[PDB]
C-alpha cells in the first residue's frame, strides 16, 4: 500500500519489484517459504534503496544484500544480539 | 475622407461582382467554369469536415445528430466521433427495450470499441467527451466524411432545406408545461453514484431559462436523489475523491413552436424521436454543478 | 412563429406631456428589462415597475432581474421607443443612470437599484401610478461586494436575536465603493436566499472535507517562518493554536475536485458578465461597450 | 402522397372561395381528405428533383 | 556579383477531353441542368426470334424480355486556394502609385493563372473519372474469350455442366495468357490475339455515322489504350499495320435542352422524357419507330480533323492511344498501371 | 465541382482489360515466415518461465505490456512491426499451414489446387444455394470433383480445424489480431463470404470487378492492409478460381542444380527422385521474366 | 418496378441489337440490373390508369 | 471595405532580415492592454508586463482582460493588427509548445518555457493551449507552490520532480519551478494562502452554521452533510462578521485560478501542424 | 526511363529497392553491348533508347 502512492526515480522497475513483492502466498510445507520470503525481501530492499535515492549495484549476477536501510547503530546491534540469541 | 464617400449608400456585398469576375473582366478571357454566382457566399453556417469509419455512420444518413467527439488515452486514435444515438448504451436513462433495439444496429467494430473505451479510465464522461454540434451531410463510402456545423443554422446549400436535429425520446426532458416563446436547449449529464452502476444519466433539457444560476438552482432540485447519492457514496466510501455530480453546457436554442415528434428509420428499425426543426448551434463548455 | 426580432417598438398608451418626453429623450442608449419580446409591446412590461411586490425582496428582485431580457433604447420620438435587442459580442455604446463611477477595462453587471428614496430624486417618468425604474449597471467589484454582503446577512441571520441582527443591519449596509456611499434597500430573509444559503453551506462542508493535510496546515506552517502584515491580519482571524505522509497522485485529484467545489461556491455570488467596456467618456456618463447581452 | 410542390409552381385559376365555417376550422377538422397546412413559408416547394 | 539569367516559367501544356483520342469510347453531351436528376435510365423491349419445331418436339413459345439499365454518377472536385493579401491587392488600389500596379497585375495574373490551371485540372479529372468508370465495367480477357466461344451452347439458363466447362476454360485461358507480351514476341500471334480481342467485345447500340470517320471513308470501330512503353512495343513489333493518319472528332459537346413541355412533367410527375414532341407526333400518327435516338440527336454537329494512330486488323480499324500527356507531372497514378497478385 | 454521370449504353460488355507487360516484383519472391507472434500479440504461456524461454529462443521481443486502450485499438486496427533496417529485395510476405506428410503430392502440388484441402470453387454450385455450397465446403461424406478424395489435408479442410481457427477471419476475430496485417491464406478460408458470393455468372463477374480485390500499403517493408484512396485496389485472379499456383520447389540442391544447368524451358516438368522431387513451375515466370528485356 | 406498358406502347428506336451471349442466358443469369420476362402474351399493356 | 485594423507603428530602424523574421508571425495572437487605434510596440505583447518579483499568476490576472488581436499584415514601418469579434473564424498559428487536434477548446497561458529582440525590447507571444493541459498546469503549479516551505526534505524533491513534468500526446514537457531560492514569490504565496485560508475557515465555521440550519432542514440532504462533518471532526458576533467577510475576500482573491474561459475552438488544423482555423469565442 | 511514373511522391524504400534491382539487372547485361550482340535491330533499339 505504501509503495502505490509514492514517487520514484523510475516507475517501471519500481512497479516490477512491487509486482514481485505483492501477491505473495506461502505454501503449506515449510521448505519453500524461505525462497519466497527471500524474493519478497530482495524486492522490499530494492524499493528501500531506490526510495531513499541512493544507488544499488546494477551488476548482473550479484544480488543486493539484505540489510537495514539508514538505521541508528544501537538498534542494529540490538538486532545482531537478538538474531544471534535466536541462532 | 470627403463627404460623398460617407454620404454614399453602402456597397451591396452580393450584387457587386466576385473577385474572379473582376479579375476576368479586366483582362477579358473565357473559361469553362461558370463563375458569376459563387455558392456558399451568403452563408453563416460555419462548417468543419470530419472523417469517420463505417461503424459510426449508422443513424447518420438522415441529417441532424450530435457529433460528439471523445478521446482515448491510446496514442494511435487521439479522438473519435460518437453520435448521440450511440451514447444511449452508457445512458442509464435509456429504457431497456430501446437499448436492446439500438444495440441491434451498431454491431460493427468501431461502435463497441468506443463503448469499451468509454468505461475504462479513472475519469467520468465530462472530461472524456467533447461536443461539436450537428451533422448535415454524409459522403458514405467505406470511410465516410461528415460536415458538422459549429455555429449557425442547419441548412442545405442554396438554403432550400432547413435541416433538423433529432434526439431520442429517452434523453428528452422538459420541465414546465407552459413553454416559453423562445427557449434554449442544454446538455445535462448527471451521475448516479452507485458503485457498479456508475453509468451516467443523459438528458437534453429544453427550457426557457437562459441564465446560469437560476438554471443550476432548479437543476439541483430535480436531481436531489442523485445529489444525495453523491453524498452517500462520499460518506460510505471515504478516501475516494469523486467530483462533478452533474454537468451542463449550452447546446443551442429553438423557436418552441416547432419542437415536435418524429421517428428515425434506419434499415426499417424505427425509433421515436424529438425533432427540432429550426435549430441553432451556440456552444458552451462543460460547466458543472453539485 | 417569427424569430427574435431585432426591433421592439414600445408604445406609450397614455397621453404625454412635453417635459416627460424631454426626460425620455435623455435616456437613449440605456438598458431596460423586457419579459415579452413581441414587436409592438405596450409600456406596462417596460421596466421593473411590474415587479414591485409589497415586500420588495431584494434577493427576490435580484433573482428575477436576470431572468428578464436586457435591451437597449434608441430613437426616442413621439410615442415610439425603438428597443434594439442585443446580440452576442457586437460593439455599441451605453448610458448609465446610477451615480456609480466607471473606469476602463472592467466588466459590468445588471442589478436592482440602491438607496431607493426621493432624497436621491429619481426623475423617472411619473405618470398614472407607474414609475419607470431602471436597472442599475454596476461594475464587478461593487456587484461582488453587494452579493457577498447579502449572503453574509443571509447566513448570519440563523439562530440569533431580533436585536443583534439589527445591529448587523445597521453596520453592514454601508458600502464605500470608490468614494461613494450606497445603502442596501430593504434586505429581507427569503426562501430564495435560504436555498442559496443551503447550497453555500453544503459547498462549505465539501471544501471542509476535500481539503487534504497540507492544504489546511500550510498557513500554520507559514506562520512559523515568514511574517508579514497579511499574515498578522488573517492569522488573528483564524484560531490560536515535516509532512507525515505525502502522495501527489492523490493531491492532484484532491485539488481537481476542490476547484470544482470552489467554483460551485463562488458561482453563487459572481453572477454573469453582461458588459465589458473598452473605453469610456471623460464625464463618466456614457461608455463604448462590448458583448451586449 | 402528393407533391404539394407541384401545386405552387404550376399556374392556377383565381376563384372566390367561400367555406361554410372559418377556413382553419374546416382545415383542422379534416373535412378535406389531404391537407398540408403550414405557417410562414417553406423552401420545400423549390428544390425540384 | 552573381548573374541571374532569365527566369523560366513552365508553359502548361493543354489537353482537352474531345481532342484526346479517348473520347471515341465516350459520347460527349453537355447538359446544364444536371444538378436536378437522380438516375438516367435506358429501357429495352427485346423480342426474341423463335423457330418452328418438328413432331413430338416441345414447341418454343413466343416470348419477349424487357430490361432497364441505369446511370452512374461520380462528381469531380478540385480545391484551389487564395491568400487574403491577393484579395486585398486585387480589388483595392493603393493611391494609384507605381508600387500598386505591380501587385494588382500580379494578383490578377495569379488568379487567372490558377483559374487556367484549375480548368486544365478539371479536364484531366474528367478524363480520369471517365477512364475509371470505363475500367470498372471492363471484364478481363479470359472471361470474354470463353464467353465468345461457348455462347452458342448455353442458350437456356446456365446448367451445372455448362458452368463446369466455363470454369475449366476459365482456368485454361487464365493459365494461358496472364503475361502475353512479356512471354512471346510473335508478330502473327499477337496480331491474331488482338483481332480476337477486337471481335470479342460487342459494339454499342448507337453511333453517329458522321463522327470518327478518317480520310478515304474508313470508319473507326473502337479505341484501345495502354501506357507508353507497351505502346512502343506494339509500334516496334506490329509496325506493318499502323497507318498514322488523320481522323474526325466532334468539336464541342452536344447540348441537351429540355422542352417547355418537359418542365411540366418535371414539376408535376418528377420526370423527364426526351424527344417529347417527336413522341407525341409519332404517337398521334401511329408510326411506331423513331428515326433516331433522343440521345443521338443531342450530340455534336461540328467536326475537327486531327492526326492519330489507327491500326487495321480484321478490317476493324481501331485507334491506339497513349496516355503520357494526361498524367505527366501529376500526383496520382495511371489507372492503367495496376498490380497483380498471383498467390 | 462538376457533377458528371455515365450511362453504360452497351448491351453486352463493351470493354476488355487485357494484361500486357510485367516488369517488376515488389515482393521479395522468396522465403520468410509470417510473424504470428506479432499477429496475435497478447497470447502468453500461463507459466512465466516457459514463456520467457520460448520468446527468447524464437527471436521475438516481448509485447511491452500493451495497455488495454492500446489493446482495444489493436483490435480496431494498428501497425505493430517497424520496417526493417535495409532491404535490397522486396516486401516480405509468406504464410504457413500444417500438412499431413503423406498427402497426395502428385495431384496436389503439380497442378493449381486450393490449399484448404477441397475444391472450394464458389462458381460450381447453383446460385443462391447456401446449403449445397456449405455442404461442398464443410461436409466429408461427399468428395469434391477436382480431386476425388474427399480430403487432402484433414488438419485444414474441416470446419473448426487448425488452419480454420488460424486463418478464417471469423475465428480470428474471436482470438484478436492485428487487422492491419495481411494474411494471404485467408482468401482461401473466408467461408463467411465464400457462401455469400456463389451468385450467377455475370453477377460473379461484376462482383469480381468491384470489392473482390485487396488493398496493400506498398511503401512499408511489411505487407499492410491499406485504405481506399491512399492506394488503389489490386486485381487478383486467385479470388475467382479459388486456386493457387505451384511455384517450383526442390527438396535437395542437386535438383535445383540440374534445373539451373539445362534451361531452355526445362521448368514445367516434375522430376521425382526417391525422397526428393521438384514440381513444375506452371507459368514460366522464373524462366524468362528477367532475361526478356 | 417501372411501367413496362410504357415500354411496350410507346414508339422505340429500331436498333440492330447484338451481344455476345444468348438472350435467355443473359436473362436468366441477370446480366443487367432489373429485368422483366413475360412469356406468353400479356394483356397488361392494354390497361391504362 | 476595410475592417478594424489597429495600426501598430514601430520606433526603431529594422533591417530587411528583421521584417523577414517578423513576416513569419502572421496568424498569431497578441495581447493588447487597451482597444486603441494607433500604438507603438512597447504596448505590444507581454514583455511590458513581465516583473522580476511577480510571476505566473499575476501575469494571468492581467491576461483575462486583454484584447487578443491578430497580425493581418506587415509592411513598411507598420503592422496591421486585427481585432477579432465573437462569431467569426480566423487562422491561429500553432505557436504554443504543445500541438492540437480537431475539436479541442483552446485558451491562453503565459509562456513558461522560452521572436524579435531589441536592446530593451524582446517580442514575446503567449502560449495557446488546449483546455485539459491548461487545467493540468493550474493544478500542477498550485500544488508545486504548496510544497514550498517543506522543500528541505529528500522525498519531496523527488515528489516535485514527478510533479514538474506533464504528459500530453507525445509531449513529455516540464515546467519551471515557482519557488526560487527556497522562498516563494509573493504571487504564488497569495495564491496558496487563499486556498489554505478558505480550507481552514471551511473546517471551522461550517459545523456551527449547519447545526444552526438543521432545525430548518427541509431536505434529506443537509442531514447527511452534517453527519459527514461530524464524522470528520473526530464569542462576539463581529468576529463572525469579520470571519465571513475574510472568507469571501479570500475567495475573491482566487478567481484567476478557479476557471478558464474558452477562447478558441479549432475546426481544422493545417497539415504539418503549424496553423489551424478557430472560431473565436468570448 | 522505365520507373518514372511511380515517383509521384519522394520515392520510398521499396521503389529504390526496385531501382537497385534494375541496376543489377541492366549493368550486367548492357555492359559491353557491341561485343555480345551485333544484330542491327538491337543496336537500333539501343540507340533510340
Amino acid at each position: 500500500r505504501r509503495g502505490y502512492t509514492y514517487p520514484f526515480g523510475d516507475r517501471g522497475k519500481a512497479r516490477d519489484h512491487l509486482a514481485v513483492l505483492d501477491r505473495t502466498e506461502f505454501d503449506t510445507d515449510v521448505r519453500h517459504d524461505a525462497e519466497i520470503v527471500e524474493r519478497a525481501l530482495v524486492s522490499a530492499v530494492i524499493l528501500a534503496k531506490m526510495s531513499v535515492r541512493e544507488t544499488l549495484v546494477t551488476a548482473i549476477g550479484q544480488t543486493e544484500p539484505i540489510a537495514f536501510v539508514h538505521l541508528k547503530d544501537t538498534e542494529v546491534q540490538r538486532i545482531e544480539e537478538n538474531l544471534e540469541g535466536v541462532r | 475622407m470627403d463627404a460623398r464617400a460617407v454620404a454614399k449608400r453602402p456597397r451591396d456585398p452580393a450584387d457587386e461582382d466576385n473577385e474572379l469576375v473582376t479579375a476576368l473582366k479586366a483582362k477579358r478571357e473565357v473559361n469553362t467554369i461558370s463563375v458569376r454566382y459563387l455558392y456558399h457566399a451568403d452563408h453563416q453556417a460555419l462548417t468543419a469536415r470530419f472523417f469517420v469509419p463505417e461503424g459510426l455512420v449508422e443513424f447518420e444518413a438522415q441529417p441532424g445528430a450530435l457529433l460528439i467527439r471523445m478521446e482515448t488515452g491510446c496514442d494511435s486514435p487521439r479522438h473519435l466521433y460518437i453520435s448521440l444515438y450511440l451514447l444511449g448504451i452508457r445512458a442509464s436513462n435509456v429504457s431497456a427495450s430501446t437499448r436492446c433495439l439500438l444495440e441491434s444496429v451498431y454491431t460493427a467494430s468501431a461502435a463497441r470499441a468506443a463503448l469499451q473505451w468509454l468505461d475504462l479510465g479513472p475519469h467520468l464522461l465530462h472530461r472524456r467527451l467533447e461536443t461539436l454540434g450537428c451533422v448535415k451531410t454524409v459522403s458514405l463510402g467505406i470511410t465516410s466524411l461528415l460536415t458538422c456545423v459549429m455555429r449557425g443554422y442547419l441548412y442545405n446549400t442554396l438554403k432550400t432545406e432547413v435541416f433538423a436535429l433529432m434526439i431520442p425520446k429517452d434523453m428528452y426532458l422538459t420541465w414546465e408545461e407552459t413553454r416559453g416563446r423562445l427557449q434554449y436547449v442544454y446538455l445535462i449529464i448527471v451521475y448516479d453514484y452507485d458503485g457498479p452502476e456508475t453509468r451516467p444519466g443523459i438528458y437534453v433539457l429544453t427550457s426557457s431559462i437562459a441564465h446560469w444560476q437560476t438554471l443550476v438552482d432548479v437543476a439541483r432540485g430535480k436531481f436531489a436523489r442523485e445529489r444525495c447519492s453523491f453524498v452517500n457514496r462520499r460518506i460510505t466510501r471515504p478516501r475516494q475523491i469523486p467530483l462533478c455530480t452533474g454537468v451542463i453546457q449550452k447546446l443551442g436554442w429553438c423557436l418552441a413552436d416547432d419542437i415536435h415528434t418524429s421517428f428515425l428509420v434506419h434499415k426499417e428499425l424505427k425509433l421515436s424521436v424529438v425533432r427540432l426543426d429550426n435549430f441553432s448551434v451556440e456552444l458552451g463548455d462543460f460547466r458543472e454543478f453539485v | 412563429m417569427a424569430a427574435m426580432e431585432a426591433n421592439i417598438f414600445c408604445t406609450f398608451d397614455h397621453k404625454l406631456s412635453i417635459a416627460d418626453v424631454g426626460k425620455l429623450t435623455k435616456l437613449v442608449a440605456a438598458v431596460v428589462p423586457i419579459p415579452q419580446r413581441l414587436h409592438l409591446i405596450k409600456h406596462y412590461q417596460l421596466g421593473l415597475h411590474q415587479f414591485v411586490d409589497h415586500t420588495r425582496g431584494y434577493v427576490r428582485l435580484r433573482g428575477l432581474l436576470r431572468n428578464m431580457t436586457l435591451t437597449l433604447m434608441r430613437r426616442v420620438e413621439g410615442n415610439q421607443i425603438l428597443l434594439h435587442v442585443p446580440t452576442h459580442g457586437l460593439l455599441y455604446t451605453v448610458l448609465n443612470t446610477g451615480p456609480v463611477t466607471w473606469e476602463k477595462g472592467d466588466a459590468l453587471c445588471v442589478l436592482p437599484p440602491l438607496f431607493h428614496g426621493p432624497l436621491a430624486r429619481e426623475n423617472l417618468l411619473t405618470l398614472g401610478q407607474w414609475e419607470l425604474v431602471l436597472p442599475w449597471i454596476v461594475p464587478m467589484p461593487l456587484a461582488l461586494e453587494i452579493n457577498q454582503r447579502l449572503l453574509i446577512m443571509g447566513l448570519f441571520s440563523l439562530d440569533r436575536s431580533y436585536e443583534e441582527v439589527k445591529a448587523a443591519v445597521q453596520q453592514l449596509q454601508t458600502i464605500t465603493f470608490r468614494d461613494a456611499t450606497f445603502t442596501i434597500p430593504d434586505p429581507v430573509i427569503d426562501q430564495h436566499l435560504l436555498i442559496d444559503m443551503k447550497t453555500a453551506c453544503l459547498s462549505m462542508s465539501m471544501v471542509a472535507n476535500l481539503a487534504s493535510e497540507l492544504t489546511m496546515t500550510y498557513v500554520r506552517k507559514l506562520a512559523l517562518e515568514d511574517s508579514s502584515m497579511l499574515l498578522v491580519k488573517c492569522q488573528e482571524l483564524l484560531m490560536r493554536l515535516r509532512p507525515q505522509h505525502v502522495s501527489p497522485d492523490d493531491e492532484i485529484a484532491r485539488l481537481s475536485a476542490l476547484f470544482v467545489m470552489l467554483r460551485q461556491l463562488d458561482d453563487l455570488i459572481r453572477e454573469q458578465v453582461v458588459f465589458t467596456v473598452c473605453d469610456v467618456s471623460p464625464d463618466n456618463k456614457s461608455a463604448t461597450c462590448i458583448f451586449k447581452g | 402522397m402528393e407533391n404539394w410542390s407541384a401545386l405552387e409552381l404550376l399556374p392556377k385559376v383565381g376563384i372566390p372561395t367561400d367555406f361554410l365555417t372559418h377556413v382553419k376550422t374546416s382545415a383542422g377538422e379534416e373535412m378535406f381528405e389531404a391537407l398540408r397546412i403550414y405557417y410562414g413559408d417553406d423552401p420545400e416547394r423549390y428544390n425540384i428533383h | 556579383f552573381e548573374a541571374i539569367f532569365g527566369t523560366f516559367c513552365n508553359r502548361l501544356e493543354w489537353v482537352y477531353f474531345l481532342t484526346s483520342g479517348l473520347a471515341a469510347a465516350a459520347h460527349a453531351i453537355k447538359f446544364h441542368d444536371l444538378n436536378k436528376l437522380t438516375t438516367g435510365k435506358m429501357l429495352f423491349h427485346v423480342q426474341v426470334p423463335r423457330v418452328a419445331s418438328g413432331a413430338g418436339l416441345p414447341t418454343s413459345r413466343q416470348t419477349t424480355i424487357m430490361v432497364t439499365k441505369y446511370s452512374e454518377k461520380s462528381p469531380i472536385t478540385i480545391p484551389f486556394e487564395l491568400s487574403a493579401a491577393c484579395l486585398t491587392y486585387l480589388r483595392e488600389t493603393f493611391e494609384g502609385t507605381i508600387l500598386d500596379k505591380i501587385l494588382n497585375v500580379e494578383a490578377m495574373h495569379t488568379v487567372l493563372r490558377a483559374l487556367k490551371n484549375t480548368a486544365d485540372a478539371m479536364e484531366r479529372g474528367l478524363i480520369h473519372s471517365f477512364l475509371q468508370t470505363l475500367l470498372r465495367k471492363a471484364p478481363p480477357y479470359f472471361v470474354v474469350q470463353t464467353l465468345v466461344e461457348n455462347a452458342t451452347l448455353a442458350r437456356q439458363a446456365l446448367n451445372r455442366i455448362q458452368r463446369s466447362n466455363i470454369l475449366q476454360s476459365f482456368k485454361a485461358k487464365m493459365l494461358a495468357t496472364l503475361f502475353l507480351l512479356n512471354r512471346t514476341r510473335d508478330r502473327d500471334y499477337v496480331l491474331k490475339f488482338l483481332t480476337r480481342l477486337a471481335e470479342a467485345a460487342t459494339d454499342s447500340i448507337l453511333d453517329n455515322p458522321t463522327t470518327y470517320t478518317t480520310s478515304s471513308g474508313a470508319k473507326i470501330s473502337g479505341v484501345m489504350v495502354s501506357t507508353a512503353n507497351v505502346m512502343q512495343i506494339i509500334m516496334s513489333l506490329l509496325s506493318s499495320h499502323i497507318t498514322k493518319e488523320t481522323v474526325s472528332a466532334p468539336a464541342t459537346y452536344g447540348n441537351f435542352v429540355l422542352s417547355p413541355e418537359n418542365a411540366v412533367t418535371a414539376i408535376s410527375y418528377h420526370s423527364i422524357l426526351a424527344d417529347f414532341n417527336s413522341y407525341k407526333a409519332h404517337l398521334t400518327s401511329g408510326q411506331p419507330h423513331l428515326p433516331n435516338d433522343s440521345l443521338s440527336q443531342a450530340g455534336a454537329h461540328s467536326l475537327t480533323p486531327l492526326s492519330m494512330d489507327v491500326i487495321r486488323l480484321g478490317e476493324k480499324t481501331v485507334i491506339m492511344e497513349n496516355l503520357r500527356r494526361v498524367y505527366k507531372n501529376t500526383d496520382t497514378k495511371d489507372p492503367l498501371e495496376r498490380n497483380v497478385d498471383l498467390t | 465541382t462538376q457533377n458528371i454521370n455515365t450511362v453504360d449504353m452497351g448491351l453486352g460488355y463493351t470493354s476488355n482489360t487485357c494484361v500486357a507487360y510485367v516488369n517488376r516484383v515488389r515482393t521479395d519472391m522468396g522465403v520468410r515466415v509470417q510473424d504470428l507472434f506479432r499477429v496475435f500479440p497478447m497470447n502468453v504461456y500461463r507459466h512465466d518461465e516457459v514463456d520467457r524461454w520460448i520468446r527468447h529462443a524464437a527471436g521475438v521481443e516481448r509485447p511491452q505490456l500493451l495497455d488495454t486502450e492500446t489493446i482495444s485499438m489493436l483490435t480496431f486496427g494498428s501497425m505493430s512491426e517497424r520496417n526493417a533496417a535495409a532491404t535490397v529485395h522486396g516486401q516480405k510476405a509468406a504464410c504457413e499451414l500444417i500438412l499431413t506428410p503423406v498427402t497426395m503430392d502428385v495431384n496436389y502440388f503439380k497442378i493449381p489446387n486450393n490449399p484448404r484441402g477441397r475444391a472450394s470453387c464458389m462458381l460450381a454450385v447453383d446460385p443462391y444455394d447456401t446449403e449445397a455450397a456449405t455442404k461442398a465446403i464443410y461436409d466429408h461424406r461427399e468428395a469434391d470433383a477436382q480431386t476425388f478424395a474427399a480430403t487432402h489435408n484433414p488438419w485444414a479442410s474441416q470446419a473448426g480445424c487448425l488452419s480454420d481457427v488460424l486463418y478464417n477471419t471469423r475465428h480470428r476475430e474471436r482470438l484478436g489480431y492485428n487487422s492491419k496485417f495481411y494474411s494471404p491464406c485467408a482468401q482461401y478460408f473466408n467461408t463467411e463470404e465464400i457462401i455469400a458470393a456463389n451468385k450467377t455468372l455475370f453477377k460473379t463477374i461484376d462482383e469480381y470487378l468491384l470489392r473482390a480485390k485487396d488493398c496493400i500499403r506498398g511503401d512499408t517493408d511489411t505487407q499492410y492492409v491499406c485504405v481506399e484512396g491512399t492506394e488503389q485496389l489490386i486485381e487478383n485472379p486467385c479470388r475467382l478460381t479459388q486456386e493457387a499456383l505451384p511455384i517450383l520447389s526442390t527438396t535437395t540442391l542437386a535438383l535445383m542444380e540440374t534445373k539451373l544447368k539445362g534451361g531452355a524451358g526445362a521448368f514445367a516438368t516434375s522430376e521425382t527422385h526417391f525422397g526428393n522431387y521438384v514440381v513444375g513451375e506452371i507459368i514460366p515466370l522464373q524462366q524468362s521474366m528477367l532475361f526478356n528485356s
